[PDB]
């Protein structure tokens, strides 16, 4: 049992990691897109860099 | 010699005021988009609400 418990812990750390990586790429995901949804609607628009 | 005096009263206006057409166009043209847009995004939020 305490075999299986340090490979699953092994599982664990690395789905924990993929976790941890993960939700920074997706967070600046829905961050970029906010930058966006601050830019375009109409800024892009009057700031048309006339 | 009233009336030729206004005439040439305003004759310096009108040339001066006349100068602002263009200006005039594409203030309006500007503005324009500002109706679009708010009408579309009133569009939206009602959408929305419903």
């Amino acid at each position: 049992l305490r075999q299986r418990h340090t490979e699953l812990e092994r599982e664990v750390s690395r789905f924990e990691d993929q976790t941890q990586q993960q939700r920074q790429q997706y967070a600046q995901a829905k961050e970029s897109l906010t930058t966006l949804n601050r830019l375009i609607p109409q800024v892009t628009l009057l700031l048309d860099e006339t | 010699w009233q009336s030729a005096r206004e005439l040439l009263r305003d004759w310096p206006s009108q040339r001066h005021l006349a100068d602002r057409v263009q200006p005039l166009r594409m203030r309006l043209s500007e503005l324009e988009q500002r109706l679009n847009n708010q009408q579309n995004a009133e569009r939206l939020l009602s959408e929305f609400c419903k």
